[PDB]
């Protein structure tokens, strides 16, 4: 415990080369009048300002609990110093408060999203992956706080669930399942097969952030979708009974997507100017879960599925913001 | 002659970066001010801001007289809150009695142009109400 | 993006031989 405390600490060490040097420079050119008179300048500044005062505040702790600690902590725990020893469980608080924040902060990250899962190949068996898939995400919700908004339901015919597009509110929805977004592979002996031999079957979750009038077209089939036609993408909406919210609901999940299309686009074009596989996988024969980016591996599959694994989903994120 | 009130925390030790050079935009260096703050300083508590008058002359040493602590953070330490509100008529997110403010006034005397305490006080009410504070 | 690469074929259908199964029989074995 002591060991993964520490561990814990030296990602905060991490940041004191950064804080120091660049806190150095901002006074030195930035907080000057006559560097101040060019507005972007300042804008600047205040950016390089704001790095400056998340390592001032956390740090101490981080600096404050680990001197204090080994005086009082080294022999007893038990009788005398139980709250000497979690007095460092309000030190282990503040670093995860830490690690969060760092992981998150980035754009969107704050609004919803609504995750489509889509199947793959194996057709019968594939169906069942999804709607496995779908099961874990509305676990993890569930866990997390959350309240998911059912858009999207189209059950595949010999088994399972074709298509899905489930919509979660609340608080940083978006961060959390932003890295999922993906290929995940269930590597498992099909109930189906009557061989039994082992198969791998997949599914994309797209997963995006919530964020004309004559060329878009509104139909009923009490059921609901609003294509765009120029841009070409529909939704189709099912959550509620009543039509009106249904259509409202549609309505912002298009708009979610047009922006999807817009930003995406964008950073492609700019990055030309200047995951290969499955992001994840699920092996239950032999109850183990590769996520093959970020290098971790869960040995409990179930508890995995049945409510997803925010550890994995922290690591993940910490990769991702390692990449940006 | 250049006079600006313009600074944060009197206590901790040469604060450059929320103003710094603005009072070394003239002819006087940025050693001196902070040296002087600091002199100023041993009198009195650390950590709240405090104001003084920037007589910059010619000769490039300047005669200064401090005034009392910021009103806000004054008013601020009797509360007992570090976000005074958003949006305060909505709902309120502290409040302060009378007797209080009427304590707070009476200290400032000296740099306060006014003889009854009661009107002090009673500025420092109307400020405490404008911050999101109903008395 | 998304979509279309799931159709792609990195991502088609595995499938592994037999052991002891069915479509089992292997003529050589692999070592000598």
């Amino acid at each position: 415990n002591a060991s993964r405390n520490a561990w814990k600490a030296s990602g905060g060490i991490f940041d004191i080369p950064q804080k120091e040097t660049r806190l150095k420079e901002l006074e030195r050119r930035l907080e000057d009048p006559s560097l101040w008179n060019d507005p972007e300048a300042a804008r600047k500044v205040s950016q390089e300002a704001a790095r400056l005062r998340r390592t001032v505040d956390t740090f101490r702790s981080l600096e404050s609990d680990l001197q204090g600690l080994l005086e009082l902590m080294e022999e007893l725990p038990a009788e005398e110093r139980e709250a000497l020893k979690p007095e460092l469980e309000e030190a282990a608080k503040k670093l995860d408060e830490l690690y969060h924040q760092t992981l998150l902060n980035f754009p969107h990250a704050e609004k919803n999203a609504i995750l489509t899962i889509q199947p793959g190949a194996g057709g019968t068996e594939a169906c069942d992956w999804a709607e496995m898939l779908l099961r874990m995400y509305t676990r993890f919700a569930e866990r997390q706080g959350f309240q998911v908004e059912v858009v999207d339901l189209t059950p595949g015919p010999e088994a399972g669930i074709d298509y899905a597009q489930i919509l979660v509110k609340g608080e940083n929805a978006y961060g959390l399942l932003s890295p999922e977004a993906g290929v995940h592979r269930l590597v498992r002996p099909s109930p189906f097969d009557a061989s039994g031999r082992r198969h791998t079957s997949f599914a994309g979750v797209e997963v995006i952030p919530e964020v004309k009038p004559e060329e878009l077209r509104i139909d009923v089939m009490s059921a609901v979708r609003v294509v765009h036609l120029p841009t070409g993408i529909t939704v189709t909406c099912q959550t509620t009974r009543s039509q009106i919210k249904n259509k409202e609901l549609a309505l912002k999940i298009l708009k979610a997507r047009l922006y999807e299309l817009e930003r995406k686009k964008r950073e492609e074009e700019l990055k030309a100017l200047r995951w290969g596989s499955q992001i994840r996988s699920y092996v239950l024969d032999k109850n183990y879960v590769k996520d093959h980016r970020t290098g971790l591996m869960r040995h409990d599959p179930e508890n995995v599925l049945d409510g997803d694994l925010m550890d994995l989903i922290w690591a993940g994120l910490e990769w991702k913001a390692g990449r940006r | 002659q250049a006079y600006v009130k313009l600074q944060v925390a009197a206590g901790m030790a040469n604060p450059s970066p929320p103003v710094g050079p603005a009072l070394g935009q003239q002819g006087v260096n940025i050693m001196e001010f902070c040296k002087a703050f600091n002199a100023k300083t041993d009198s009195i508590e650390k950590g709240l801001p405090i104001p003084v008058v920037i007589t910059v002359y010619a000769d490039r040493s300047f005669t200064f007289v401090t005034k009392t602590p910021p009103a806000a953070v004054l008013l601020k330490k009797a509360a007992g809150i570090k976000s005074g509100s958003g949006k305060p008529n909505k709902d309120k997110v502290g409040k302060i009695s009378r007797a209080q403010l009427q304590e707070i006034a009476q200290t400032k005397a000296a740099d306060m142009t006014g003889a009854d305490i009661e009107a002090m006080t009673r500025s420092i009410e109307g400020t405490a109400r404008s911050m999101g504070l109903v008395v | 993006a998304i979509e279309a690469l799931l159709h792609d074929p990195l991502f088609r259908q595995r499938v592994e031989k037999n052991k002891k199964g069915k479509g089992s029989y292997m003529r050589k074995g692999k070592h000598g």
